[PDB]
């Protein structure tokens, strides 16, 4: 006997679900991209990297009120010196990979 | 006789190839925007 | 050692496994073969379905025992 | 009044220096041509 | 149309809860939800309040997932207190009192779901021995 | 680290490493060896006796009852190898430099 | 056919729907009835938070069942 044509119901239900989903993500990476474009704008202070630093979370990290920045980033953190002679700590670096920054 | 799936599977495979790599493009972009 | 697997499409597969491997791990390996999400997969041994947390050896699956692999729609 | 340092190439961005405030990365306006802005000359810059 | 006489009544329990929660999150802007009833078009009562879990951005917070409140709003009705939600609050430590340019946006949808909604703000470090 | 809107303490941190002293700590490609420095084979020992031994075998001096010298200066006319000696020591002694 | 939804204000809403309707179509109908941005609204049923691409059919929903609607919430 020839049996279990269920594959076709498997098949097409996949085909549509994938095809639309991909397209939707294509849109959002488009949209979010222009969002980034508007943060850059133009005037930028210039400054020097003083440091490159590596810190780890607290022993307990509840949800509730908790800050998703001062802890729970696995990468480096930095310290910078502005031209106006201020020093700032940066718990996250931004649009640049730390692997290519040096004091 | 029934062999229906094969060709469409290949189509789905190309879609898989797209979709998986597209998720990479998504994740990194969001990792920028959230910052 | 390897098991055999027979799909509804008539495809026969010969998968090297450990008998101590969990059925969920075997289904993950099958997904590794062909992307097939484990939730869609159903494994039957000699007419008995295999529990996710089951090993292979729990009914002593060995030596080219042919599991039937069935595909189903799924969604919560 | 500021003093220019250098010019990044093609579509241009410039580096600006003032003698007590900081340095900046800036651009031009519509009324100035990109030809007569050679590096190493004092220029006028808006306040905001 | 709206008027200049509407009056908000709050219980003691909401007060102590809000003060404690706001003071615990002292460097940052914590969040919470408040519930009660509109007894008439001139007066509104808030009876009780419960906190909410967040992941905090440096500037502010967003409610992490709605399954929590979907559970809570029926978990407690097994013990009376069937009231519906009426508003929300957040704390500004030492800044003063106002709605930011995004707090307004959050209030927009609260009002779109129910036009009588309210927002509340508290200052837990400037309030001393009175005049909270 | 202080929050810039209210200045409340947020974290403690380790001490600075001033970037000049970082660039001083590990910048040397030189790789010369004592085979490449002829004819001052005794001054080499005279310096090695100061910097190398009391760093690694300190109880001898304690037994005799003295504390080793802290430092020395190399002097002489131009071109007699004063920097080459220090390059060789730096390349072939395991320490912080 | 027709389906219900309720929300934490005690409000209920009723939608003419079909099982083929996608979740995004449902969200669209909700906005058409009330104007809420589809990204601030979120849907829950069976303890599961919804996603856009699935449908009433594959969600196993049946006549006049009541969904839960809930709102996005942030400070700023
Ligand atoms: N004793 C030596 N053996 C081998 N090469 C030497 C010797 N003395 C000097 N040189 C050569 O001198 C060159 C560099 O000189 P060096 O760097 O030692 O200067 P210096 O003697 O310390 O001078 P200055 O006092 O001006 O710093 C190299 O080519 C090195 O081979
Ligand atoms: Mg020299």
């Amino acid at each position: 006997t020839r049996l279990l044509d269920s594959e076709i119901k498997i098949m097409k239900s996949e085909v549509l679900r994938v095809t639309h989903e991909l397209q939707a993500m294509k849109d959002k990476i488009k949209e979010n991209s222009e969002k980034i474009k508007v943060n850059k704008t133009l005037p930028y202070l210039v400054s020097n990297v003083i440091e490159l630093l590596d810190v780890d979370p607290n022993d307990q990290e509840e949800d509730g009120a908790n800050i998703d920045l001062d802890s729970q980033r696995k990468g480096k953190c930095a310290v910078i010196k502005t031209s106006t002679r201020q020093t700032y700590f940066l718990p996250v670096i931004g649009l640049v990979d730390a692997e290519k920054l040096k004091p | 006789k029934l062999l229906e799936h094969k060709e469409i599977d290949g189509r789905l495979k190309e879609l898989r190839e797209q979709l998986k790599e597209l998720t990479k493009q998504y994740e990194k972009s969001e990792n920028d925007l959230k910052a | 050692m390897q098991i055999f697997v027979k799909t509804l499409t008539g495809k026969t597969i010969t998968l090297e496994v450990e008998p101590s491997d969990t059925i969920e791990n075997v289904k993950a390996k099958i997904q590794d073969k062909e992307g097939i999400p484990p939730d869609q997969q159903r494994l039957i041994f000699a007419g008995k379905q295999l529990e996710d947390g089951r090993t292979l050896s729990d009914y002593n699956i060995q030596r080219e025992s042919t599991l039937h692999l069935v595909l189903r729609l799924r969604g919560g | 009044c500021t003093k220019i340092i250098n010019a990044d190439s093609e579509d241009p961005k410039y580096i600006i220096n003032v003698k007590q405030f900081a340095k900046f990365v800036v651009d031009l306006s519509d009324q100035v041509a990109p030809t007569d802005i050679e590096e190493g000359m004092r220029v006028g810059v808006d306040r905001n | 149309a709206v008027d200049t006489a509407e009056q908000v009544y709050i219980s003691s329990l909401a007060l102590l809860k809000m003060l404690k929660h706001g003071r615990a999150g002292v460097p940052m802007e914590v969040m919470g939800l408040m519930l009660g009833e509109f007894v008439d078009d001139y007066t509104v009562r808030v009876i009780d309040v419960f906190a909410m879990p967040q992941s905090g951005t440096g500037v502010s917070v967003e409610a992490v997932d709605p399954v929590f409140q979907a559970k809570m709003l029926d978990m407690l009705k097994q013990t009376g207190r069937p009231e519906m939600v009426v508003g929300w609050y957040h704390s500004h430590p030492g800044f003063g009192c106002w709605l930011s340019g995004v707090d307004i946006n959050t209030q927009q949808s609260f009002e779109a779901l129910s036009e009588r909604a309210v927002a509340v703000v508290v200052d837990p470090i400037q309030s001393v021995k009175g005049k909270v | 680290a202080l929050d810039m809107t209210t200045l409340t303490i947020m974290r403690y941190l380790p001490r600075e490493v001033d970037p000049l002293v970082y660039n001083m700590s590990h910048e040397d490609p030189g790789n010369v060896s004592y085979s490449e420095i002829g004819g001052l084979s005794e001054q080499i020992r005279e310096l090695r006796e100061v910097i190398e031994l009391p760093l690694t075998n300190p109880e001898l001096f304690q037994r005799v009852g003295i504390i080793p010298p802290k430092g020395c200066l190399l002097y002489g006319p131009p071109g007699t190898g004063k920097t080459l000696l220090a390059r060789a020591v730096a390349s072939q002694l395991d320490c912080n430099f």
